[PDB]
């Protein structure tokens, strides 16, 4: 994985040069936007399981993908897509934390398409859990944060499409 | 027919026709004497069938004789009568050749536009095709009403 | 079950068609710019809004 | 099923079913009647077993029905009856099967963290069944409630 | 000329009600009127 | 496409085998009830839209969520694709019943099922529900109707309702 | 077979099946007892029919057999007579099927290039299935001859 | 792995109802088979060891296969290839008692033609293997369970295919 | 593809309720700022050469991506290169005049990482070849309007990345 | 794809340098080894089924692959395999006269792997059959030209297994 | 190359090589020298043909380097001259190739669409090429920039 | 001829020849002179190259002439080396044209269709191609019949 700095370095790095201006200011609007993503990435840890929660009342609960014949319907089925739906919004934090959607290609969306096709998991249905996922956190967190956190998330339903 | 049928698969696939569907043929060929059988009984009696079915569709719904419906004058209610004397004529066209093809190219291919152009409902006139169903099965023999069932089976089938 | 899978592609079908939709897949079709053709579309459409 | 958990155990010893497990599954087949007896005994009373355990949930935990409970609310009151009535069907499917499998790949992998995720009391939820088990013995005679018990007890001692 | 960021404006928080049962568990509803 | 004389074939020729006695009872047996597979096949012509429409009505009043919104039969255009998937799955239904075998089941209607309906949303309980009900209906008018032999009617529905069922246990 | 036809022929069409086709699997249906006497007749008398065809296949055209043939040898002999035993079993099949198609899908896609791979005379293999043809039918009654050479003779074509 | 109770209970649970009549019925008909299958088993796991050995000496002893440049030359393939005949007759057993494939389609024909064409192992000469055990079974258990096996190990030759 | 009206719209029959109190306002942002949008993507289509002119001179050119042993060297993958800074400033006025990132998902984002990743495209040099494109449309159509498509075009940035 | 002439030029190319006397030497051994090339390619051409007959002949006919269970049991899989083997021998013939194995890794290999895992093709067994065709036109070419021949087939071993 | 080309048109007839190619892939080989003769010219006086077709464009063509022009400015000029190696060096591995074909795949293939989006006067550089053609047929024999200017003017006309 | 598909190829591209191919020309019509010599030869010796071939054809395959094969007779040995020497001419015009072409669009598309038709031994007349080759080496020069040669092997590749 990279981070804005560490993308801005191995890019530097691959060039072969020292830091030129455009690299010092992306760095400079990287350190001016970080604390905004640490009081976001803050607020997220404190109310991790409130998002998902909302976000699975708000999109499966009482549908037909947790009613019976669906792919949410047994308990150990429910605690997959609610693990699976953790593993995004963790991850999606790492992705605002860094600033850069690397991670979601290294960690998360190098094989969540083929594993979900092998499972038969609706990519549809986790489609509008994500969405939803990304409405209650842009609810809780705020306006630019919020923006930040739709962005990481719509690459993850990106990387699932 | 199931001739012309298994005639187009032979030349569709490039090959002289068969040894199953010659039996088809041959098989066609000695079914064909009750064909003609069915054929004949259903042109000497068809005006008691179309009687009966087209007072039997006109009391099951009773909105075209209402107002509101499309067989108000006579000659709407002649147009109605020819048109279930086409249908029965296609019925037993299409009993003779064997197969549903003459009446696919007479009156299957476009029936529903067709209607829709005209106002006439299509499941008004699915309810028109089981109930002269009715008739023509009660008034034809057991066995035969089994072997002629299905062409018009497909006939409701095809319109819904 | 069944012994193999294509994958299951996400599938985006067309609800109803909205006119800022339809201009702009007009031009995304033909694989060009809103011209002055879709901006007249757009334009009155947002106008009428 | 009990021939499923006994090829199972076996496969994982790699050989084949001992004398023991074949007359287990023996005294199941010759048992069917009995068990499937009582399995529409449940589905003839599943309606009254629920209802009753219910009343009892509800008057043992009043914080349940509580205003700030999980199952605060008619709907709410629903949802949960709707689990009590899948738990019954669970219980149902158990005593067909003959094994706890059937019970626990549906209904007790992952429950604790469902219901975490939901904020229902997991032992509130035992309770409601042990309720259960104490309707279908108060409406079923010893030895068959018995039979029945072991496979609710098992769902108690998972759950809880 | 600032009246165009549509998307770059500040987003509308939204108003999505939680899902509740539907007439799928009518059976039970009534079951809770009746139990009260 | 296979039907159970050429599956039998397959199976026969895969060992490099002869017909025996056991492939002719197989054949017998096949070329006995097939009278009865037309008569039930002639029925399933004969009832195929008041069937798959009461099928559908009584679907959408077991599960009335399909009908009302963020269900997928909400819209009429959901509607008719719902009774065309329906009339889909009577159609080859009734193509297995003629051919006493799943196979035409299984290379048609199975094979991308899950697939289709992970990527539209579509769900895949109500489906099967769907298809059990028409089971039920279809194996009770038979019973009505003069049909000597009715159990091999259950069979391709049964094989739709656990290939494209999801395992639960 | 034929109903994978009949079928297949439905489904093109996205109809359902056509009385014409219904009453040609019916007729299959009821040859089913005929084609099953004929099959069974065959692979009775199948070790004698490989033996005189082979018999006479090598007497009428000792150049396949004399040195510098493709069957001369002992183990290519027996090879030949493995190849014509191949080739009544796949006759065996589509009298069964009521039709060519297992014979023409197992073996005869590619017999052309496959025999001239192995340097094997086309018309000497067909010349062989005429010998199992002439024996087969003076092993049995004069229609279950023509039912049975209407598949040797749709061999004789497809290698030929 | 999936029985005949348990496909009944996974159908009806994906249906979301109680066993209904016909659920009734096909239990009923496999606690009738139940016995004949019980007393197969038994049969089979008594001689479990004679089966193979005269399927061995009727398709596979004094041939090429079994010949030095065979695949069965060498003994530690020979008793792989006996190990293998009782995987395929322990798994038919397990089949016969169940009433279903599921445990062939996923435990025994799971990878088995990739296993065997990176092995280098001969499909036919194991496909006529299996026919030799179906018909040694089928001599020594009678035509109703010789049968009922035959029905099987023919899903296993076919799964072979 | 689908526009900020179809997902309101969508998200209201979902809802199964009418265009209460926040649909509205989010139509009326949309209706408000749809005229200088269309506007802004006139002046886009206008100069859509000179954009992709200086902002490959300054970013991608005299570097070691345009020297030989980069991915673009010759005329070909150079043409081919100019080719998709003219999709990724399409789509962007597309995505743009929608209100929405849809035609960004379901025509771009779908398969980009795909032939990027199999063609050896530069990741790092692309993401600032759309930064050079939104800061040359920053300064070519105006500040909002610039960062009206700039939201976008570092959409297609994070998709990238 | 490439022979040896576009393989020195693009290997020059990559590092953008003319050629040297080093990369000239290339070209003497390729123009001195062509007319070799040209009369090989003549000879397997006239002979072209020839050595797919006696490679058939030598590894594939008689084993087990041809009995009925095998992958080569039908006519249909058999005149399939001669297919194949046409397919090898042919790109092998382009492979030699081009001097360079670009046009095996484009058009034979890259992908035939999980096709023939997927048709349950015998790797194994089939590059046993390109080593007989190796073998046999190794006897009827010559050595050098043999073995040049060889190298290209071995390439295609080794891009199936 | 010729043997790539003709390669690639026997793969896309499924076909082996052609004697009638055949021949022309051996005497292609066998008359390499001359090429490869022309090539080492070329890269040993290669900086020579650079510097002086860069004075005579530059004397030709005043408005390239004034003021407002698309080479006006040190790096534009260095740049330039850069573009007239690369194509020289293009010519040189036409010459090695014997061909056309790399000049396509590296230098001849989006010029017209690179050199709009870089604002260069494509007939300029069409004049630097011919400048180029020129000082070679001056420095090197007759014949020999016959087989070079052969290249030359070929990259000359697909300029202009 | 190869100037004409040469032609053809620089059409399909839609561009002139390149300087590769005016290369080819130039080696085309320096070779003329010795090919045209050697059909000049061959076509010289047109008389007894045919005549050896059927006397070496004959002691190969000696059933041709036997009772049985296709050339029994006088006038059927006539037609035969009629076919030969026809071939032969094919051989002629390839050596002047320089390709492959002239014989492919006379006489080797449908030769397969032709003598299957005819019952002609194809790999008879492929042994008859290659003792005209034998013969024909015989009596010619190393290099010539080197040239020859590989039209003859291109007859025997796409005949036998
Ligand atoms: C500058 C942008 C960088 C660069 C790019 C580069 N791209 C290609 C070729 C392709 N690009 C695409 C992508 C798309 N096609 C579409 O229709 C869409 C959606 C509108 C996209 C995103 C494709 C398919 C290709 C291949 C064929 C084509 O030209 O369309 C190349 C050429 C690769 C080659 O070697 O031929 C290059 C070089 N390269 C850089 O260095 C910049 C970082
Ligand atoms: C009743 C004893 C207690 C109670 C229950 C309660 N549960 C929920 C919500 C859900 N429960 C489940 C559980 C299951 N689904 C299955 O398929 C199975 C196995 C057969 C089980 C055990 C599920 C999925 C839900 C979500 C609802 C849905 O289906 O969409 C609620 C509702 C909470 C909410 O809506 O947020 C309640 C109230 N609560 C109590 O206090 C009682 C102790
Ligand atoms: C929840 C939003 C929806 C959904 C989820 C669901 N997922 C599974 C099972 C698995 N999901 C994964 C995926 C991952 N692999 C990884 O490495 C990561 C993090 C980077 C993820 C997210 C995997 C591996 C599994 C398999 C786990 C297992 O073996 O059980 C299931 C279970 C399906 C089953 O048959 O058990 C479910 C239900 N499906 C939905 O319907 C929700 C909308
Ligand atoms: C009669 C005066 C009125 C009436 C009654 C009625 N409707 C249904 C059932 C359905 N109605 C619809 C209609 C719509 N689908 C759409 O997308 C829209 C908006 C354009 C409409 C209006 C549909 C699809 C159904 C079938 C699904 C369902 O059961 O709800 C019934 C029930 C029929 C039955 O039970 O068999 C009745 C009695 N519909 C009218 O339009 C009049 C206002
Ligand atoms: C009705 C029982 C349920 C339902 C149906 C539904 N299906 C679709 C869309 C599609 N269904 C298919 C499936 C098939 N294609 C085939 O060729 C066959 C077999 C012959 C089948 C079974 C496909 C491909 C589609 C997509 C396009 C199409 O309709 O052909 C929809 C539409 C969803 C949408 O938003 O477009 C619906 C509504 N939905 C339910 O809820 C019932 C359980
Ligand atoms: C006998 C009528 C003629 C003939 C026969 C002959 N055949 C072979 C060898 C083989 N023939 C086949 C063909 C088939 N295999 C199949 O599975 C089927 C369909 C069921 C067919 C048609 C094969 C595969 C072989 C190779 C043997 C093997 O199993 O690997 C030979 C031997 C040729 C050799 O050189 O070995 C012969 C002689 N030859 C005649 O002259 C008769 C006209
Ligand atoms: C002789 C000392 C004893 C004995 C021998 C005996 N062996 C067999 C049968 C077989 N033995 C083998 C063993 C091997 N194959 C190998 O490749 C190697 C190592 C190189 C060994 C050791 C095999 C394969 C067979 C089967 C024969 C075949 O080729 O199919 C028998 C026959 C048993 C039968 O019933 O056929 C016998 C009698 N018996 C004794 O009493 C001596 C102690
Ligand atoms: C000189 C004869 C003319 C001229 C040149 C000029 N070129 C540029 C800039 C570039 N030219 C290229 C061309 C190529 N690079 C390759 O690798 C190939 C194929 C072998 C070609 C054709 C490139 C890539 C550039 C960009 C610089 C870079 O390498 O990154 C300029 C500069 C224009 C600018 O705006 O910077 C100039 C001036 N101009 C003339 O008038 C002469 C006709």
């Amino acid at each position: 994985m990279q981070d804005a700095i560490t993308a801005v370095i191995n890019s530097a790095d691959v060039q072969g040069k020292y830091l030129d201006g455009a690299a010092m200011d992306k760095l400079k609007s990287y350190f001016a936007s970080g604390e905004l993503r640490v009081r976001a990435a803050s607020v997220i840890s404190a109310n991790a399981a409130t998002i998902v929660k909302e976000a699975v009342a708000k999109s499966l609960l009482y549908s037909d993908v947790t009613r019976p014949g669906g792919n949410m319907y047994t308990t150990r089925r429910y605690a997959a897509c609610i693990r699976d739906l953790d593993y995004y919004l963790r991850y999606a934090t790492y992705a605002m934390l860094a600033g850069d959607a690397s991670i979601l290609d290294e960690r998360v969306l190098n094989g969540l398409k083929e594993t979900y096709n092998s499972l038969g998991v609706p990519i549809s249905s986790t489609v509008q859990a994500i969405q939803a996922i990304k409405e209650v956190t842009a609810s809780l967190v705020g306006a630019d944060a919020g923006k930040e956190m739709g962005v990481y998330l719509d690459y993850i339903c990106s990387g699932l499409s | 027919s199931v001739v012309s049928q298994v005639i187009l698969q032979a030349d569709d696939q490039l090959r002289y026709p068969t040894s199953g569907e010659l039996k088809g043929i041959q098989a066609f060929l000695t079914t064909g004497a009750q064909r003609i059988r069915i054929a004949e009984t259903l042109a000497e009696n068809e005006k008691k069938i179309v009687d009966q079915a087209q007072k039997q569709l006109f009391k099951k719904h009773p909105e075209y004789r209402a107002p509101g419906g499309n067989a108000y004058g006579q000659r709407q209610y002649n147009q109605c009568l020819r048109d279930y004397g086409w249908y029965l004529r296609l019925v037993t066209y299409g009993v003779l050749a064997g197969n549903k093809e003459p009446i696919e190219t007479t009156g299957l291919i476009g029936v529903k536009e067709m209607y829709n152009s005209l106002n006439v409902p299509v499941p008004g006139m699915v309810d028109a095709v089981t109930v002269l169903k009715d008739a023509a099965l009660g008034l034809l023999s057991a066995e035969d009403a089994n072997e002629t069932a299905p062409y018009f089976d497909y006939i409701i089938q095809f319109m819904s | 079950s069944v012994k193999a899978s294509g994958g299951s592609s996400l599938a985006r079908p067309q609800l109803y068609q909205t006119v800022p939709v339809s201009a702009i897949s007009q031009a995304e079709q033909q694989d060009r710019f809103l011209e002055g053709s879709e901006l007249n579309e757009l334009t009155a459409y947002f106008q009428s809004g | 099923s009990i021939v499923t958990k006994s090829i199972v155990n076996a496969d994982a010893e790699a050989r084949y079913l001992s004398p023991g497990e074949l007359d287990r599954i023996k005294a199941f087949v010759t048992g069917g009647a009995a068990r499937l007896r009582i399995a529409e005994t449940l589905t003839g009373s599943r309606e009254t077993i629920v209802k009753q355990a219910g009343d009892r949930l509800f008057q043992k935990r009043p914080d349940i029905v509580s205003p700030g409970g999980n199952a605060y609310g008619e709907e709410m009151t629903a949802t949960c009856l709707r689990d009590m009535d899948y738990y019954l069907r669970l219980v149902t499917y158990g005593v067909v099967s003959g094994d706890v499998t059937p019970i626990e790949e549906i209904g007790l992998v992952g429950v604790r963290e469902m219901y975490r995720s939901l904020g229902t009391p997991i032992e509130a939820v035992a309770q409601s069944v042990r309720e259960m088990k104490e309707v279908a013995s108060g409406l079923m005679s010893s030895d068959d409630a018995a039979e029945a018990s072991a496979y609710f007890d098992f769902v108690i001692g998972k759950m809880s | 000329p600032s009246q165009v960021a549509f998307a770059s404006g500040d987003p509308i928080p939204q108003n999505v009600a939680r899902r509740t049962p539907g007439p799928s568990l009518n059976r039970f509803k009534e079951m809770a009127r009746q139990v009260k | 496409m296979r039907d159970a004389v050429t599956t039998l074939i397959k199976n026969y020729d895969l060992t490099g085998r002869y017909l025996d006695r056991n492939a002719m009872d197989e054949l017998k047996a096949y070329f006995e009830s097939g009278s009865a597979r037309i008569a039930a096949a002639a029925m399933i012509n004969a009832n195929s839209a008041t069937i798959v429409k009461r099928a559908a009505a009584q679907l959408f009043e077991e599960i009335p969520e399909l009908i009302r919104p963020s269900g997928n039969a909400y819209t009429t255009r959901r509607f008719s694709a719902c009774l065309r998937d329906m009339d889909y799955y009577l159609r080859y239904a009734s193509y297995a019943l003629i051919a006493a075998d799943n196979n035409v089941l299984d290379e048609r209607v199975l094979q991308g099922l899950r697939e289709t309906y992970n990527s539209l949303g579509v769900p895949i309980g109500p489906t099967v529900r769907g298809i059990q009900i028409m089971k039920e209906m279809i194996e009770a008018m038979a019973e009505d109707s003069s049909l000597n032999s009715t159990d091999f009617i259950a069979s391709p529905f049964d094989h739709m309702t656990r290939e494209l069922s999801e395992l639960s246990v």
